[PDB]
């Protein structure tokens, strides 16, 4: 989940994007957040290959 | 309404007063309004004329003409903000000051602030046109523009002074000779019978009427516009007079220095202009400007209320040549 | 004369109304407070019954044509377009449109497409009445106005809705709102008002559960001289320790049965006895507020705003459903149909415009209707037309 | 014009809705919490009565044809197909379909 109070311990999404306007017609801001981990569950079937050339 | 602890009294009414706000220049409609997008404007001039031909021998040399002239200028615009806020303490326990026991409401204070802001903006706009007519822009404490049109374009200030203490000399014989001659010789285009108008301070206008020449002019037979028995301009606050194909007006506002008067012609094209620029907001940025912007915000936490108003405009005089500083001596 | 001399003041009427609300029910928060409501079993039930009849009404819809021959052809084309949206039906649209009873607002975008092969090749259908969820809209300014607060130019959607785990012009959008005048773009959700009552209703129910659990009336209390208790604590292998451990298990299992009794020593050291066993009770008076009737008042308080208060026991509930139907029909009759005919250049007079009529929410009474036809029929005031015959 | 300018946001509307639920009733768990409910004698009874009438409705079903002669032939073929599934009936399908409750 994003760190926003909306979804604390609620669910997950691939990409959160927010757009803000100050309501005073003088400023705006853009937000984006992500949180993920890439895991290779089986580090047994990936074999390195190094090559001596010339 | 409550009197001392053990006595009462009757509330009667409310009395309110406010200073006058002048609108004579607004009424005359001498300024054209332009709504731009940026904060910079351009003006193009193109002046042309002709020369004189000199005699030459036959069959010999010839004569050649000169060329024309061009000029370009740029200008900026100032800014004018105005803000205020409202707090709980202003309405916590204060009686409305209207009915006997109605508690103070935020709406009433909001309306008061609206009225005050509108009056201030109107006064500023009024002062701007008077400053422009004098040949300089209005931008106090803002040296960014401070544009002196006489210097910017290149010109000089004609005086056309008049003395009223000479009972045996008609003052109009100086105004005509100097002002009208200069205006005719500097109209720039090929026109005719331009209408002349004069703005006069109270002292100047009052002294002009009392001059023996004018009184003797109308006294001996009725004619029309009976100065002696009627009032100039009827019962209106702003007196009006017309003598010798000229229009005279009294400046109640007092912006004109006492004893001074400005003479300028009507009808001339593009002599006066006013430009408006957008405000500092994302909604209006790069958009078309408006006369005045007003904003109001109620705090979502119920502990504040604020009011906001801003505007930005510039007044430009395109021909300083046709303004004459009449000065009286008494 | 022919000149406006004022403004609707859309941009001010809103900004007063956001202050005059408790802060948990202002725009960017109400989206969360709605879905954190609903999980109340009286709030869900009120909304579910409302949608039950809205879907029923917009199921057997009809298009009523005019008198001229041109209108009849137009009515047939309208019926085809409304019944052939790719992946959409009016029942789904009706149950998406009626969401303004939860958020005061509803946004639907109209998309048109050309026909490739069919009965009306060359014309334009409506592909989808695309529902834009209120949750995916802009949390800052959802609705954008002119430079002044006079009118609306469009509706903004957040950029975070285009991701997996922009301003839409007003001419393309069908807006429905309720609970406010024409000057309130963000309509008043019917849950505004209920909110304070819902906050109380919940709190009281929590007190009842903890109160019933903590009413230890008749609990068993035992008194033992402290000499035995202290000796056991310091001598785990002494006869006092064994008896204390026996009491801690025997007293826990002390129920009522065929062999329940108590036997205690009767020694006495002072005015009070050494050993005793009594059953506790409230020494005074119990609770007085009777929290049961507090909850019932608040439940009827909530359901009344939805017209479904009759479950606590032409009607109020039936009249309430008609309000929602008419709001949807106005958008459907006046925003989609005129535009849909314009694209296929079917230009008709005002009196020849066909219109869509929703179905009936209350079933016809066979007993009442059958004897109503006879009474009219026996006099001859009922025309002989296939329209009357097909009603059976 | 003829162009979509938005998305249904299926992938977001879900991800908000899984947070706003108590954790014992999110997708991978609700399958267990349903069958650990039902064994309540008021919860079973409510579901059983609902299925009682759903099965009744989809027992004596009918196919309504159009006006043209082509539709009548199509309606007969539809009735044959729906009443001749190998090992299946609409009552069984109706009582399997109604599991979304």
């Amino acid at each position: 989940p994003s760190d926003t109070l909306r979804d604390a311990n609620q669910a997950a999404q691939e990409l959160y994007v927010f757009f803000k306007e100050s309501n005073y017609l003088r400023e705006a801001k853009i937000e984006s957040e992500t949180s993920f981990l890439t895991v290779n569950n089986r580090p047994e079937l990936v074999v390195k290959s190094t090559g001596k050339f010339t | 309404m409550q009197n001392g602890d053990f006595q009462i009294l009757d509330y009667t009414g409310l009395i309110s007063t406010m200073p006058r706000v002048d609108t004579l220049l607004q009424s005359m409609n001498l300024f054209t309004e332009h709504f731009g997008r940026t904060t910079v404007a351009r003006i193009e001039r193109l002046d042309d004329g002709a020369g004189d031909i000199k005699a030459v021998q036959r069959g010999g040399v010839r004569q050649h003409l000169a060329n024309d002239r061009k000029k370009i200028v740029n200008l900026n615009i100032p800014f004018f903000p105005l803000d205020r806020s409202i707090d709980r303490a202003d309405i916590q326990n204060f009686r409305e000051f209207g009915t006997e026991n109605a508690p103070a409401t935020v709406d009433a204070e909001v309306q008061r602030h609206m009225a005050r802001i509108r009056r201030s903006h109107a006064i500023l706009k009024s002062k701007a046109m008077y400053a422009a007519l004098k040949g300089t822009s209005w931008s106090p404490d803002d040296p960014v523009s401070d544009y002196n049109y006489y210097d910017v374009w290149g010109a000089t200030q004609t005086t056309a002074d008049v003395d009223f203490t000479k009972l045996g000399v008609d003052p109009i014989e100086v105004l005509e000779a100097e002002a009208r001659a200069h205006i005719i010789d500097w109209a720039g285009d090929n026109g005719d019978n331009y209408e002349i108008v004069v703005l006069a301070s109270r002292q100047w206008f009052s002294a002009l009427i009392a001059h023996p020449q004018v009184t003797g002019a109308y006294s001996q037979y009725p004619s029309t516009q009976e100065i002696l028995r009627r009032r100039l301009g009827g019962n209106a606050n702003n007196r009006i007079f017309e003598h010798k194909n000229i229009l005279f007006i009294e400046d109640i506002s007092g912006n004109i220095p006492a004893g001074e008067a400005y003479i300028f012609p009507r009808g001339i094209s593009r002599m006066f202009e006013i430009y408006y620029a957008p405000s500092d907001t994302l909604r209006d940025a790069n958009q078309a400007a408006q006369e005045l912007y007003v904003f109001f915000k109620e705090s979502n936490y119920l502990r504040e209320a604020k009011i906001e108003s801003e505007t930005s405009f510039l007044t430009v005089n395109n021909r300083p040549e046709l303004v004459v500083k009449s000065t009286g001596k008494f | 004369r022919m000149s406006e001399q004022g403004t609707f003041a859309l941009a001010k009427v809103q900004v007063d109304s956001e202050r005059m609300k408790a802060e948990e029910i202002r725009w960017p928060h109400l989206i969360g407070t709605a879905e954190s409501m609903k999980q109340d079993a009286t709030v869900a039930t009120g909304l579910d019954m409302l949608y039950t009849f809205v879907e029923k009404a917009f199921k057997d819809f009809k298009v009523i044509p005019g008198e001229s021959e041109e209108s009849k052809k137009a009515a047939k084309f309208i019926e085809y377009c409304l019944k052939n949206m790719e992946g959409q039906t009016l029942r789904q649209f009706a149950r998406d449109a009626a969401t303004f009873n939860e958020y005061g607002l509803s946004v639907v975008e109209k998309v048109y497409t050309q026909i490739a092969v069919g009965e009306y090749v060359g014309k334009y259908k409506v592909k989808n009445l695309a529902f834009r969820p209120q949750a995916s809209l802009s949390r800052t300014n959802p609705i954008v106005y002119n430079s002044d607060g006079s009118a609306i130019v469009g509706i903004k959607q957040s950029l975070s809705a285009f991701q997996n785990y922009v301003i839409i012009p007003i001419s393309r959008v069908m807006l429905m709102n309720t609970g406010g005048s024409s000057s309130q773009a963000l309509g008043v959700s019917p849950l505004v008002g209920c909110y304070r009552a819902w906050r109380e209703k919940i709190l009281i129910e929590n007190l009842e559960v903890v109160g019933a659990t903590k009413d230890m009336g008749g609990v068993i209390e035992l008194k033992i001289p402290s000499q035995i208790l202290n000796k056991a604590a310091m001598d785990p292998s002494s006869p006092e320790a064994d008896m204390v451990r026996g009491l801690m298990s025997d007293a826990a299992n002390a129920h009522s049965g065929e062999q329940s009794f108590f036997m205690l020593p009767s020694d006495t050291k002072d005015n009070a006895p050494q050993y005793s066993m009594t059953l506790k009770g409230i020494d005074g008076m119990g609770k007085q507020y009777s929290t049961a009737q507090l909850i019932s008042d608040r439940k009827k308080s909530i359901l009344d705003r939805l017209g479904a208060g009759f479950i606590n026991v032409q009607t109020i509930h039936t009249q309430f459903v008609q309000r929602v139907n008419e709001i949807i029909l106005e958008a459907l009759n006046e925003n989609l149909l005129p535009q849909l005919l314009a694209l296929n250049d079917i230009r008709l007079p005002e009196t020849e415009m066909p219109y869509v009529k929703a179905g009936e929410i209350v079933d016809v009474d066979m007993e009442g209707f059958s004897k109503a036809i006879q009474r009219i029929g026996a006099v001859g005031y009922l025309p002989k037309t296939p329209k009357v015959i097909n009603r059976v």
